[PDB]
C-alpha cells in the first residue's frame, strides 16, 4: 500500500535519476550516489524500456500465488541505459537466452490477497523484429 | 458566464441513528467519538430505499426547481459508490424516472465520493460545446460502514442532482471555472469481491485527503486569480466534521464561509452526495452575487474544484422542492438492530 | 586488543526438528558449548546472537531478552545480531570484538533458527534479497543464485556435469557427519535428474529448509588457558566483515562475491597468510554455484577454473596436495539453519584444527594449522569471514 | 468550433481459445455455434493483464499516433464492465501510467458495452467547450462468461483508447455530430453480489439490441442529414457476428461497408472495447475523405451513435503504433483447461 | 463375545485421471509427481454420484456377500469427509436403500480418513454387547483436491462396507482385537465455511501420520502380544503411496505382506473409503486362517487398528458381488477439462 | 453384562436473550410467540465459547461427579450440528482437555439434535462388549436461527457428557435398554454450503416429530414390556415447549412426570443437547429406583429411546457439580444487537 505508492512512477513508467557529475543513469533512482555521494547533482531522466537479458532462470516452484503462471522466466535485463533490473519474461521458456531484446511492459504483478491492493510494474516481452 | 446551474435538487431519507447508540452496541465512549469525528448521527435509508430511488427524488427536485421539461435534457450522469447493479446503470432508471427518455446519453460513474462532481464537469462540457441543451449530473450513496469499524459512525445515505444549463435567464449560479488534481493513491479502496472495503488508517489523511484537496483548492484559485477573501462561502469533502474544518482553517476559510457547507455532524458521509448536498445547502442560503468555492475528493485520489457565482434568479426558485436543511431535520431516530436489520447487514 | 581464542562448541542436529521445541535447542547447544568449554554459567559475561528469522515463523522479536530469560542467565546482558545467512558468523564478530576491548572475558556466540514451523518458508527466505526490486517481481532465492549460475557459465563456460560434482562430494563428506540432515550418498545422474527448483538448479543443488542451534564460547587467550589445556585451544586469528550490494543486478560482475574478496583478503593480512597456506575451509554452498564462486574469491583458484578443480575432486577428503573444502556436509548435505549456519562452520574449523574425537572420520590433513570459514547473508550483500589458527 | 479524433490506439491480449475447444468440454457441435453466433475463436487475456494493464497498452499506442505530450491530457476516462477495484478508478492507473497526473479529471464509466463511447462523447464536449485541450476516452475489458453459457463462447478481452482534440492540423478525423437512444431495460444485468450476470435470452435481441441500435443509427442520420449510400464504413456494436450482419443489412450496408468493423468472428466480444476495436481497425484501413458510421450498444438500454470523416494526417500516424488487425493476429491458442486456469474460472 | 465380519462389499466410480491430465495443465514434471507419490492416476465419480450413493453401493454388495435380510441390520454408521448435507444424515439414505429401516440406529462419522474404520469399532461393540445383531459401517468419500495443489493428484471417491456378527457360521473373518491412538494435532484441517482444507506441510507426515499410525501399529501388537512375523497381511492409511510404504518397511512388513492393501497408485486417496477399500481387496484374496493388521488414520490426530482372522467361509463369498480389483480396472480416462466440468470444480 | 451411567454433567453459558428482545426488533407480538412456542428465553454463548469449549465444561463435570481418573476413558465422542472444524474432529479436543489421550478412540457426529443420545448407544455397546472400560458420550451444540425466522426464538447454545460404565458400584443410573426408530425423511437440513438451515414448516411438525419420537417411545415399551404408569419421569426432544408436552400428553404422562425434562422454555432448543441436557436435570432431582423414559429427535429422521432405572450412588454425585438448574439460573441478560454481534450474524 504505501511502499507500492512510493515508486510507482518509477515502475510505471521507469523514471530514474542520472548523474551530471558523472553523467551516468541509475534506476531505480537513487537518493545518494554510490561515487559522488552530496557531489553528485541528480536529475530525474526517462528510461526506455528497452533492454536484452542479462541472465535469466525458470521458476518452477514458486509460491502457491503464481500457481497459474508457472513456469516462468525471471531475469536480470541490462537496459539500454545501463542499469540492469530484475523481473519477470512474457516468453516460452524454451524462447528466452542470454542477450534477447526485450521490452518493458505494464502488467499485474501482485494483489494482496482477494481484497487488498492489486500491484501494477513492468514486466518484459521479447520485441517483434 | 456561457455554462451555469439552471436547477438543483437533493434528498435524504428520514432515518437516523446517534453516534450513542452505534458505540453503546461496541464498547466505545459516544462522546469521545463524537468529539473526534465532529459527528452526532447520520442518515439511514429505509429498506425499500436504495442509491436509485435516492438519485430519482433528487433529480425531479431539480427539476422543479428548473422549471423546464425533461424532455429537453440530453444527458442523466450518476456519480455513486453504491449502484444497485454491477452492471445495469442507474442513470437509465433515473432518465425513464424524469422522462427524459430515449433521446439522450447517459453513464454511471465511478471514482470514490469524487464521481457526483465528475460528472457536473462532463455536463458542463457537453452544454459548453452545443452537444445538449441541458445535462443532469447526480451525486447519490446508501454508503455501509463496516460493523466493528468508525465508518460506521459516518457511512449515511443522500444525494443531490444538478441541471446544466446555457440561458442567462435560467442560470440560477454560473461556473467561473472548474480544476482537477488527480493522482494514483492506494489509501482507500474494495474490491470486485468484497461487499466491506479496505483503508489504510492514517495514510488517508495527510497524504491522500489533505494532499488533492488543497492542492485542486490552490489549483482553481491559481486559475482564476483569487484569493480566500474573494470568496463568500466553500464546501469541502467531508468524510468527518474534523478534515473538513481543518481544510477549511488551513486555506484561511472562517467558519461563517464554511458553516453552510458542513452536513456531517448531522447528516454522515453521503460520499458521492456529500458535497452535492453541501452546495445545495449552500445555494439555499445565498444571496445573488454570492461565490462559492467547491472542492471534492475520491480515493484512489482525484479532487474537482469549482468556482460559482450566484444570481439573481436564485431566490425564485429556492422554495420550488424541499430545502436540504427541511429534509435534513424531518427525520426518526432508530436503534442499532433496528438499522442492521434495515441495512442488510444481518447475515 | 586482546587476542581471542575458542574454548568450546556446541552443536545441535540439523534439520526437519519436530520434537525439539525453539527453547530445547538453544539450552541443547548451549550446555553442550558449555561442557566442551568446561566453563559454569555464571562464568559468561554477554551472550550474542544472530537470528536473521527473528521470529518471522513465530511472529517473536526481542529474541534475545527470550533466550537469557529462558536460560536462567539474567540478568548478564544478552544481544541479538541480523545479517541474513550470515547472522552466526556476525554474531561470533561481534562476540570477538567484545574480549577484543577487555569489557567482556568469557562471551557465548550463539546461533538458532527454526522454518519448520511455518508452513512456507519460501517467503522468510527470500526477505534477505531486496522486497522492492527483486522479491516484488517473483525472483525466488534458488533463482537469483541460478541467474548468477547461469552467467557463469556463460563467461567460463562451466558445464551442469561440473556444478554438479560439487553436491555428490558434499554428501559424501556428510555421511562422516552425524549432526548432518542428510546422510546418504549421491550421483552425477541422480544429482542431475532431480527435482528442478530454478534453471539451471534442481532439487540436488540447493541446501534445504533446516532447524538446529550452535553455539561457541569465546575467551582471552591467556584466561584461556584456565579452563581449557593449550592443545585444546584454537585461536582466532581475525574477524573481517564487507558488503556489497543487496540487489543481484546492482553488482559490477555478478560471477564474484567482492565483498568475499574484500573480507578474505583483509583476513590474509591480519594473519600474514597467504590462501596457499589454508587447510581446511568452510564456504556458504547454499546453492553449489556459491560453493564454486567462493573457492575463486578465497583466494584458492582463478577465476573461472573452478570447475576443473571440482571435477577433479582436488578439494576431497582424501586429496593431500590442496585445501580441504566443507569436509562436514555442508549447507547441502549437513544442512542450513540460517542463524546457526555462521557458528557452525567455524565449529568445524575448530574441531578440525584441534583433530577431535568429533570429525574422526572426516578428519583433513593439517599442515600449516590454519583454517577459514566464509559467510554469506543473502546473494552476497553481506560477508563475514573468520580465519582460525591452532597457533597463537 | 470543429471536434476530432486526434490520435487512437488498441490492444489485444495473445491468448485465444477456439469454439471447439468449448463445446468439446460441453457436448455441444462446434459448427452449429460457429455458424449460429458466427464466432471461430475469441482473446484471452494473461493472467498477469487485467482492464488497468489493456487500458494502459491501449492509452500508450493512442499516445504514439497523436504524438502529443500526455502532460496535456485534461481528462482520462474508462469505460469497462470489468475494473478491477469496485471502488479504486482503473482512469488513475491510466492517467499515472501515461503522466497525465496531476492536472487533470478522471472517472471510470460503467454502461455495459456502451461505457466506451459514453466517454468519447464525454470528452467531445469538454475539448469542444474548451474546458481541456486533450481528452482520453478508453474502451476496454476482460469479460466474463459463465462456464457452461453460451457467452462463454464470445465473451473476450481488448481494448482502444481514443485522444480527443480541437485542432485541425492535429485531427486524423473530424466527428460531424452524435446522438444517443436510451431506455430502462431489463435485457442483461449483473447485481452488485454476483461474479456471472444474469440475461434474459431471446428478450436480448429484437426488443433490446435492435431497437437501440437501428433507432440510433436511424437518429444520427436524421440529424446529420444522411442515408446508408453516404457513408463510406460502418461499425456495429458486436455481441455476435450475427447481430451485427442484420443490424448492417437491416440499414441498407454492404459488405464492403462493414466488413472492417467487424471483428468478432476472430476476436470475439470485448464488451466497452467492441466498437472502439472495430473503429480503429477501420481508422487503419480508412482513405482520407472516408465517413464512418458507429453505434454502439449497452445491455441496460442503450446506444452511442458517430458520424466521422476522415482526414488527410491519417495516414501519417497508422504505423505510429500496431495496427489492431496485427495485434489480432499476432496470438497463440489455448486449451479449455488452460483457459479456465487463466481466467480463475477454477474454485 | 466373539464379533467379526459377516459381510463386506465396495464401489468404486468408472471415471480416472492421470497424473499427467493434471500435472500438464499446472506446468509440472509428471514422472517427478509420479515418481514422488507412486501415484499413477485416480478415480473421479460421475457427476450423478456422491458418498450417498457409492455408500449404497458398497452397503448393497455387502449384504451380498452376508446373504442376510437387511431388516437384521441394527445400526448403520456413515464414516466420510464429503456426506452431501451438512445437517440430514446420509446413514439414513443408505439404511433406506438396504431396507433397513425403520428398526435401527444411525449416524453420520466424521474424524477425516479414520471415519470410516471408527464405525466398525462401534459395530463391533454393539453386537458383542449384544445390543444389535448385525451392525454396518462404511467407509465413503468423494475428495476433492485444491485445483493448483498436489492434493489434485491423490483426492478421489471410493467406498467399502463392513457387516459385524455374532454367529460363528455366518463370520469369514474373526475380530481379535482393535487397538486405538487419538491426540489434538493441527496438522490438517477445513472449517465449516471453506470449501477446501489448510495442511500444515511437512507438518503432516511424521509428527502426525507417522507418528499415530506406527504407536497404533505397536499399541495393538503389544495388545495382542504379537510380531510383524505373526501377520500374512497389512493395510495401512494412503495418503500417498509413499507413505503408506514407508510405515510398512518401518514396522518390518515385506512386499508381499503390504502389496494387497496398496491401492493409491491407481484409485488415489479415497480418505474414509482407504483403508476399508484396502482391506476388501485383501480379503478378496486372503486364504483361510490369514492375519491381517490393519491401521487406519485420520488428520485430526487419530488411528484406528484392527487385527483380523480370515475364516474358511472366505471362499464362499467372494464371488458373491463385485472384487474391489474388478470395480478398480473397469475405468473411463477424462482430461482435466472434463474432470473439473465433472467435479462442479468451475464457478457457474 | 450390564451397562449404565457411572457420571454426567452439563453446562449452560451465562448469557440470555428474552423473546420481547427479537420480537421488537422484527415486529411480532411477543405473547403470541411466547404462548405459541411455549417459550421465554433463550441461552446464548459469549464469543469466546463455542461447542468444543461447552462440550469441555460438561465433559470435565461428568468426571467430577464419575470421580475416576480420565486416563480410563477408552472413547470420547461428541455430537454436534456446530462443531467448531468440518475437518479436524471436536471429540479429539475434549479427549486433550481433559487428560483421557492417547489410548482412546473418538469421533464427531452428526446426526440434527439425536447426534448426542447416538454416542450414548455407542458407549453402552463398547463397554458391554468389554473393549473399554469407561465411554464418555457428548450432546452439545451452538444453536444459529435465521435472523428473521422463528428459529431465532429457541436456536440455543448448551451440552451434556455422560461417562458409561461397567462397574455396579459405580454406576449411578442403569441401562435397561434401547431403542432406536430411523427413515429418511426431508424436513429439516442444511447444504455443505449453507450457513443457516432450510425446514419443512408444518410437514416438520405432526409427520415427522411425532410420527418418530411416538414409534421409538412404543418401541422401547414394547421392547420392555411397560406402560407409562411405569415410568416415574419422561424427556423428550424439546423444540419448543407446545410439541414437548404434546408428545408427553399423548402417551399420558402428567406434568410431574416431564416438568423436569422440559428446559426450552428458559433454555431454549440447544439441539443436540436438549435430550441430554433435560435427562441431567431430572437426575439430578431423582430418587434412588426412579425409572425415566428418555426419547430424542434428529432432523433427518431417527429417534433414540432409553429406558433407565436410578441408583442409591445419586445422592453422592449430584452436588460433586454444578447443578444443570443453578447453571441455567446463573444468567446476564443481554438485547438483540449486542447478541447479533456476540453470534457472528453481522456480515
Ligand atoms: C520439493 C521440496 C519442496 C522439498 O519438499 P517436498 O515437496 O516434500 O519434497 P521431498 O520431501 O519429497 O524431496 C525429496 C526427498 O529429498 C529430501 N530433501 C529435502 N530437501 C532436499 C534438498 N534440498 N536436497 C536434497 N534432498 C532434499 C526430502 O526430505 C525427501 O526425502 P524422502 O523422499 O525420504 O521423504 C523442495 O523444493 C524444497 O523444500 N526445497
Ligand atoms: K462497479
Ligand atoms: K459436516
Ligand atoms: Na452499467
Ligand atoms: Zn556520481
Amino acid at each position: 500500500v504505501v511502499r507500492s505508492w512510493r515508486h510507482m512512477k518509477e515502475r510505471y513508467n521507469l523514471i530514474g535519476t542520472r548523474c551530471k557529475t558523472c553523467g551516468k543513469v541509475y534506476f531505480p533512482s537513487r537518493t545518494v550516489c554510490p561515487d559522488c555521494r552530496r557531489k553528485g547533482e541528480l536529475e530525474e531522466f526517462q528510461l526506455s524500456g528497452k533492454g536484452k537479458i542479462y541472465t535469466y532462470s525458470i521458476v518452477y516452484a514458486p509460491p502457491k500465488e503464481f500457481n497459474k503462471l508457472t513456469p516462468y522466466v525471471i531475469a536480470i535485463v541490462e537496459l539500454e541505459e545501463g542499469p540492469k533490473v530484475t523481473a519477470q519474461v512474457d516468453c516460452d521458456i524454451n524462447k528466452i537466452s542470454i542477450g534477447i531484446p526485450v521490452e518493458a511492459a505494464f502488467r499485474r504483478i501482485k494483489e494482496d490477497g482477494k481484497d487488498g491492493i492489486i500491484s501494477y510494474g513492468y514486466k518484459f516481452v521479447p520485441i517483434t523484429e | 458566464k456561457d455554462i451555469g446551474i439552471v436547477g438543483y435538487g437533493s434528498y435524504i431519507p428520514k432515518y437516523r441513528i446517534k453516534v450513542e447508540e452505534i458505540a453503546k452496541v461496541w464498547g466505545k465512549d459516544p462522546e469521545a467519538i463524537k468529539k473526534g469525528l465532529v459527528v452526532n448521527e447520520k442518515s439511514v435509508p429505509s429498506p425499500d430505499e436504495d442509491t436509485a430511488t435516492i438519485a430519482v427524488e433528487a433529480a425531479r427536485n431539480a427539476v422543479k426547481r428548473a422549471g423546464i421539461n425533461a424532455e429537453k435534457i440530453g444527458a442523466v450522469y450518476v456519480g455513486s459508490e453504491s449502484h444497485p447493479y454491477a452492471v445495469k446503470p442507474t442513470s437509465a432508471t433515473v432518465a425513464e424516472a424524469i422522462g427524459a427518455t430515449p433521446d439522450l446519453t447517459a453513464a454511471d460513474l465511478e471514482f470514490a465520493c469524487k464521481a457526483g462532481t465528475a460528472g457536473i464537469q462532463m455536463c458542463m462540457g457537453l452544454v459548453g460545446s452545443g452537444l445538449i441543451e441541458y445535462g443532469m449530473a447526480i451525486g447519490a450513496d446508501t454508503a455501509q460502514g463496516a460493523p466493528g469499524d468508525a465508518l460506521e459512525y459516518t457511512a449515511s445515505a443522500g444525494g443531490a442532482a444538478y441541471i446544466i444549463g446555457n440561458k442567462k435567464d435560467e442560470m440560477i449560479a454560473v461556473f467561473n471555472g472548474t480544476y482537477s488534481y488527480t493522482t494514483d493513491t492506494p489509501d482507500f479502496w474494495r474490491r470486485e469481491g468484497q461487499s466491506y472495503p479496505k483503508h489504510g488508517g492514517r495514510f488517508t489523511g495527510e497524504p491522500a485527503y489533505f494532499k488533492h484537496v488543497l492542492n485542486a483548492a490552490k489549483g482553481i484559485m491559481e486559475k482564476m486569480g483569487t484569493t480566500v477573501k474573494d470568496y463568500d462561502y466553500c464546501v469541502f469533502h467531508q468524510p468527518n466534521g474534523k478534515f473538513y474544518i481543518k481544510a477549511a482553517k488551513s486555506l484561511g476559510f472562517t467558519n461563517e464561509q464554511y458553516k453552510y457547507g458542513l452536513l456531517t455532524p448531522y447528516l454522515g458521509n453521503t460520499y458521492s452526495g456529500a458535497v452535492p448536498l453541501g452546495l445545495s445547502n449552500i445555494l439555499d442560503h445565498a444571496e445573488e452575487g454570492a461565490r462559492i468555492l467547491a472542492v471534492s475528493y475520491g480515493s484512489g485520489a482525484g479532487s474537482d474544484a469549482f468556482d460559482i457565482t450566484v444570481t439573481e434568479r436564485i431566490k425564485e426558485v429556492v422554495d420550488k422542492a424541499p430545502k436540504t436543511l427541511d429534509l435534513l431535520n424531518r427525520k426518526k431516530y432508530i436503534d442499532y438492530a433496528v438499522y442492521v436489520k434495515y441495512r442488510g447487514k444481518i447475515k | 586488543m586482546r587476542d581471542v581464542a575458542i574454548i568450546g562448541y556446541g552443536q545441535t542436529k540439523f534439520g526437519e526438528l519436530w520434537e525439539d521445541s525453539f527453547r530445547d535447542l538453544i539450552v541443547e547447544a548451549g550446555v553442550k558449548a558449555i561442557k566442551d568449554a568446561n566453563v559454569d554459567g555464571g562464568d559468561i559475561d554477554a551472550m550474542y546472537i544472530g537470528n536473521m528469522s527473528g521470529g518471522l515463523f513465530v511472529g517473536q522479536e526481542h529474541i534475545a531478552s527470550l533466550i537469557a530469560d529462558h536460560a536462567g542467565l539474567n540478568p548478564v546482558p544478552c544481544t541479538r545480531v541480523e545479517a541474513a545467512c550470515a547472522s552466526g558468523s556476525l554474531a561470533l564478530r561481534s562476540a570477538v570484538l567484545s574480549v577484543a576491548s577487555g569489557h567482556h572475558d568469557v562471551v557465548l556466540a550463539g546461533g538458532v533458527e527454526k522454518m519448520t514451523d511455518v508452513e512456507d518458508a519460501t517467503a522468510a527466505i527470500a526477505s534477505a534479497s531486496d522486497q522492492e526490486w527483486e522479491a516484488f517481481f517473483g525472483a525466488t532465492f534458488p533463482s537469483l543464485y541460478a541467474m548468477m549460475a547461469r552467467r557463469y557459465m556463460y563467461q567460463y563456460g562451466l558445464t551442469i556435469e561440473e556444478l554438479s560434482m560439487w553436491s555428490v562430494i558434499a554428501h559424501e563428506n556428510a555421511t562422516k557427519n552425524k549432526y548432518a540432515q542428510f546422510g546418504f550418498k549421491t550421483t552425477l545422474e541422480q544429482v542431475m535428474n532431480a527435482s528442478p527448483v530454478a534453471d539451471p538448479l534442481t532439487l540436488m543443488h540447493c541446501s534445504p529448509v533446516s532447524d538446529g542451534a550452535s553455539a561457541l564460547i569465546v575467551c582471552d587467550a591467556d584466561k584461556a588457558e584456565e579452563f581449557a589445556p593449550k592443545d585444546e585451544i584454537i585461536y582466532i586469528k581475525a574477524s573481517t566483515q564487507a558488503s556489497d550490494t543487496i540487489a543481484l543486478h546492482d553488482r559490477e560482475d555478478m560471477t564474484t562475491l567482492n565483498a568475499a574478496k574484500v573480507a578474505s583478503e583483509k583476513a590474509y593480512k591480519l594473519a600474514k597468510i597467504a590462501p596457499e597456506k589454508i587447510d581446511v575451509a568452510e564456504v556458504h554452498d547454499c546453492f553449489a554455484i556459491n560453493g564454486l564462486i567462493l573457492v575463486e574469491d578465497l583466494g584458492f583458484c582463478k577465476k573461472g577454473d573452478a570447475g576443473k578443480v571440482i571435477d577433479e575432486g582436488k578439494i576431497r577428503i582424501d586429496y593431500d596436495d590442496f585445501v580441504t573444502v566443507n569436509p562436514s556436509g555442508g549447507l547441502k548435505a549437513a544442512g542450513h539453519a540460517l542463524g546457526a549456519t555462521g557458528i557452525r562452520q567455524v565449529g568445524e574449523l575448530y574441531w578440525q584444527l584441534k583433530q577431535d574425537k568429533e570429525c574422526k572420520d572426516r578428519q583433513a590433513t593439517i599442515k600449516n594449522g590454519y583454517g577459514i570459514a566464509a559467510n554469506v547473508g543473502g546473494t552476497g550483500g553481506t560477508v563475514c569471514v573468520h580465519l582460525l589458527s591452532d597457533k597463537r
